């Protein structure tokens, strides 16, 4: 007519009621109260650097349970910490190569990201860097520069430069080194920062093993160039953008390519672009999406995107539900509101991960209550 | 013995109590065998040499206090300690003769209760045993009351050895079951032949369930019938068995929630960190008992109030 | 109806679900007949021809609105109407497939709740029907829960006019009753042979007297026997017999002691007189519930609060 | 390989494509763009009284699909068009009396009203007046004149005036008028006009034939009244407004009174009460709600809540799926937004009635954007 109790318990709780009503609406909110005093972490430090480190130590060469990868990396991605648009599509490479997406300045390694490097990838005197240990570079010398690039190779570690002459052959580069083995590719247009930071974690969601690629085109030509042509054979695009992204002339271009019909998730802006994203039913499935990421939209400044960049691998594979990122800085918008409203379960959300800062609160606090947290 | 399992938790300022009902249970002999345990570690046995003497079982008692009164009374922080109680309550006698009067003034007042009203020409009821000049059948004179079916005392032959035994002997009632102005006869009312001695027999006598009537037939009744002593353990348990108490080094933390200055569930979710199954599992209980009938050990009545029992994990950070 | 008899007193703007409650017990066969009164003269008989038609349980039902509605809705000062109600709630039907249904699922919601825990060497439980190659009693695989003992769900032959009756089919029990490493064989399960269909009748089930486990002997047990369905009446009034129904032109004052405001029970003597017996017998059922656990008609446990009725005099002077 | 054609068909369309992904999307678009162009009534007159008797001819003694009778009808509830307050609660009187809820000027019966009137009950010379023709007026002298009852009563109609000394008295005598059956009623405070007329279709639901009844209460008052007491007898309640409109004090009076646990739906303001009455399961299915009414909120003035009233008994009867009425003069709330996105099935709404002239565009484009129309 009790339990016995726990030895190391610090006090004996005896909830007693007249009513079994009130005892049941007492209970219950104990339940509530207890559960939600537990669940929504910010990853952000004082610099977008140090909130990608912050990613790194979270979730590679990590015990976190969202961790996507437990064990020492082998692979690193970089990216130039104010060139958003060298790394653009870098997410999806990060996440199938089991690697975190870092930032550097373009000039100087920095010794927090070298720190991080010899940390997630275990880097040591008395053990041998075999050929396996290899960084990537997303972008060119004026994303990161060749100085940044030897430091990496002093240490030991194979370096590869996934680069072009523009945004473009950048892209396809970074998209070459990921498969395109599902029959399936992402296209995003050279201005399409947003764009791309939406997709980014459907993109980086492994799908039978492996990432989907993400092409920039020049949105703005009359046709794709002949390597994103070759690239992309005969497979399944989705484009991502409106016209003032990537234009009709492009998407005609890509379906005479592969042959096959693209597909078009986009909006009149950024946020609802974001929105989109999670409305789309091949990304994201209706009352499963539980676990949710929030970063900057670049409204204030472009470069700010970084931020996404970093955490889109991660929401690719996060848990057993892949997350989407919301686009945010100081306001959410309607469309934003009512898709997470109908991609949640009745019961609501179970992980929200805001990164980096000068995300507004009125944000996070809208999202959680969207997400009953 | 176990964590999580069916039986009392005491907190360490209530271990007196806790105890001296256990010695209570020796001397009434509800109780045959105490094994005792010190943490996890058995470190004694308490029983009496003889259960039909009074000094074996006065000396049981004792023992029991001895053992445990410092390891209580000085309990540390984690530390706990168990009492396996094998008993059977159909053993238990009232080897003081206060209690024994005690517990038939308990039933001494019941006996003004109505069992069954008197009959109508509406309602069924008490109706008389012959029938009037017309074969009709007439209201009784009262009531049946408890003071009609058994009356209440201690048995003969009692001593503090033997025990003191509260008995029931049935009593006689003429008066039969009808309503007035009917032509079929009055229906006997079956008066108890089983469950006539109770002693506290380890147990405490049920009186949703002791004398109580059972009229069956519907729109034409064919018998009522009158229960002896059903009695509800002192615990949810078995008349015989056994019983797990814990003391441990707790604060008690009673909150009611008809008070008027309680603990909120917000401040008491501030405070401590509660386990999740723990009180889904208790929810559950108490969402089934509401919906439906569904009684559970997880969910009691316990002194006229509804309760659920939370060992918390610990207290919360900042 | 008799002034202070047993039964339901109704005040005028509540005769519309009082008189659903008869038409209901009607319809559901808790009522066999309704004596009608108006003020204290019999103007007529409601009773279905053959409670085994339908039709003739609802022509019941309707005559009965029809003749107490004007009477009801348009009750004057000093007026009121009398239901004297025979009933059995042993023959209450489930009239609804949906409502046979929602008892069904209550019953269902029973399925998981154990009856008998797993044996251990310390504590008596559900064992294997065959011992081990050493002659001792081995563990059983699960607990003895509702879901094994007995099926739920509508009868076969139900319909409108029969009912749907919940009906428990008894299961088949391999496992039986004992401690893991003993060598005395198990004692077998004795399963429900009685109360197998439940009617909804005129009663909720019992969930603390229904599919319970009774041991018989406990340390030395002899006997184990599991009930099939026991109800407890919706009234605390008996399973057969018959209950009057009174509507009154009153004004309903609920007096709810945990309410902010109240009639204070000093304000409650001043606006009203109150009938000294009919205080003093309600008082002394408390008193014997509060100090012994004693249930009486007069005071009732009804949604979570303790429960009594008065029918004042008149309003006081001044 | 061809169908035979309806003789008075004015063309035969032959659509070829080479592709049959094109004949499909255009064969769907086709679909689509035939079936949308139908359901978006607006039902509004120059005047408020215009906007009620609009009502009056589309829902009663009509042959309109969502009408509510196709009959002449015996009963009208009358309201004075300025006092929203008297006439507050009337709605679910409407419903369950099939009557046409209409506003009169207090002074002098508008010819428009009076030609409804005999329109909608089919008044007439040669036909004798028999004792079932009625008119409720909803509301005491201060709203509805006696020159008004007097001018009805000239007609040779029974005239039945449903008030008190203020909202609360009215409020019963309305509320005793549609009967207490089912076990159940509603709640409102004094100031609650918006709440009410949130409620008001609910309450206008016809549960197993009966409408269920709303009551307003002072929502300031320590106690509710020994009339709202005996008439709640022992009954469910379901409360309507935040703690402004109805204190906690007069939640727990009705708790005492009723002796069961009285439901509370409400939120911050008008909108978001609004939101939480769609929100709730007992009145309207997730997934299930396709009919939707809109109404001014009466932020601009709360006298222009009339709209919502005339519209709630329809709403409450609108065909086998009842609707709600959305409070919205110049925008929709956050709250409201989400409501219906969670309301709404995933493939949208059916009917979309907007209430009234003075409702922004921008709330009627939010609404169809909500219900994809």
């Amino acid at each position: 007519n009790d339990t016995i109790a726990s030895q190391d318990t610090p006090a004996k709780v005896v909830i007693k009621a007249n009513k079994l009503k009130d005892l049941k609406d007492y209970v219950d909110d104990l339940k509530t109260y207890n559960n939600t005093y537990s669940n929504v972490v910010t990853v952000a430090g004082e610099d977008r650097i140090e909130t990608a480190i912050e990613l790194s130590s979270k979730y590679y060469n990590s015990d976190d349970k969202n961790a996507i990868t437990d064990k020492a990396v082998n692979d690193i991605v970089l990216v130039g910490s104010t060139s958003i648009v060298d790394g653009l599509v870098a997410s999806p490479l990060a996440s199938e190569k089991t690697a975190p997406l870092l930032l550097t300045s373009k000039d100087k390694l920095d010794s927090s990201v070298k720190s991080e490097i010899k940390r997630v990838m275990n880097l040591k005197s008395d053990t041998g860097i075999n050929t396996s240990k290899k960084v990537y570079l997303a972008g060119g010398v004026n994303s990161i520069s060749k100085d940044v690039e030897n430091e990496l190779k002093n240490m030991g570690l194979k370096v590869t430069r996934l680069s072009g002459e523009d945004r473009y052959e950048t892209s396809l580069a970074i998209a070459d080194e990921i498969g395109l083995d599902n029959d399936k590719a992402f296209v995003v247009g050279g201005t399409g920062l947003a764009d791309a930071m939406s997709i980014a974690p459907v993109a980086s969601q492994l799908k039978d093993g492996d990432a989907t690629p993400i092409v920039v085109v020049d949105g703005k030509a009359k046709e794709i160039s002949d390597d994103a042509k070759s690239f992309l054979g005969t497979s399944d695009v989705d484009i991502i953008g409106g016209k003032n992204s990537v234009s009709k002339e492009i998407e005609e271009s890509i379906d005479s390519a592969t042959g096959k019909t693209p597909d078009r998730i986009s909006g009149d802006d950024r946020q609802a672009t974001n929105a989109e994203v999670l409305k789309e039913d091949d990304y994201f499935t209706d009352g499963e999406v539980v676990n949710y990421f929030v970063a900057k939209d670049g409204s204030t400044k472009e470069d700010q995107l970084v931020d996404a960049l970093a955490a889109a691998p991660i929401a690719g594979r996060f848990k057993e539900s892949p997350a989407p990122i919301i686009l945010a800085t100081d306001t959410l918008s309607s469309d934003q509101n009512v898709a997470v409203s109908k991609a949640v379960p009745k019961d609501g959300g179970t992980n929200l991960v805001q990164v980096g800062k000068g995300i507004a609160s009125s944000v996070i606090n809208k999202m959680k209550d969207l997400l009953d947290m | 013995a176990t964590t999580g399992t069916q039986g009392y938790t005491v907190v360490k300022n209530d271990w007196k109590k806790a105890v001296k009902q256990l010695q209570d249970g020796l001397k009434d002999n509800s109780i045959g065998k105490i094994t005792v345990s010190f943490n996890d570690g058995v470190v004694g046995e308490v029983a009496p040499k003889s259960a039909n003497k009074k000094a074996d079982r006065d000396a049981a008692a004792e023992k029991l206090y001895n053992l445990v009164n410092t390891q209580l009374d000085k309990l540390g922080d984690g530390d706990y300690v168990d009492f396996s109680v094998d008993y059977n309550l159909e053993n238990k006698i009232i080897t003081n003769q206060a209690d024994a009067e005690a517990i038939v003034t308990k039933l001494n007042s019941l006996n003004e209760k109505t069992l069954i009203d008197i009959a109508t020409k509406d309602t069924f009821g008490m109706v008389s045993k012959t029938q009037d000049s017309e074969g009709k059948n007439v209201a009784a004179t009262k009531a049946l009351k408890v003071k009609d079916v058994a009356t209440f005392g201690l048995k003969s032959g009692g001593s503090e050895d033997t025990g003191y035994v509260v008995e029931m002997k049935a009593g006689a009632v003429e008066d039969k079951y009808g309503k007035v102005g009917d032509s079929t006869a009055g229906i006997a009312i079956n008066l108890p032949s089983t469950g006539l001695e109770y002693a506290g027999k380890g147990t405490t006598i049920d009186f949703n369930k002791t004398l109580k009537v059972d009229v069956t037939g519907g729109s034409t009744p064919s018998a009522v019938a009158v229960s002896g002593f059903v009695t509800k353990d002192d615990t949810d348990l078995a008349k015989s068995g056994t019983i797990n108490v814990r003391v441990i080094n707790a604060k008690e933390e009673s909150i009611d929630i008809d008070a008027s200055s309680y603990t909120s569930a917000e401040n008491l979710a501030k405070r401590y960190v509660f386990d999740p199954d723990e009180i889904s599992e208790a929810y559950k209980a108490i969402v089934a008992l509401q919906n439906d009938g569904i009684e559970s050990n997880l969910v009691q009545l316990v002194n006229g109030k509804y309760q659920v029992i939370f060992y918390p994990e610990g207290k919360r950070l900042e």
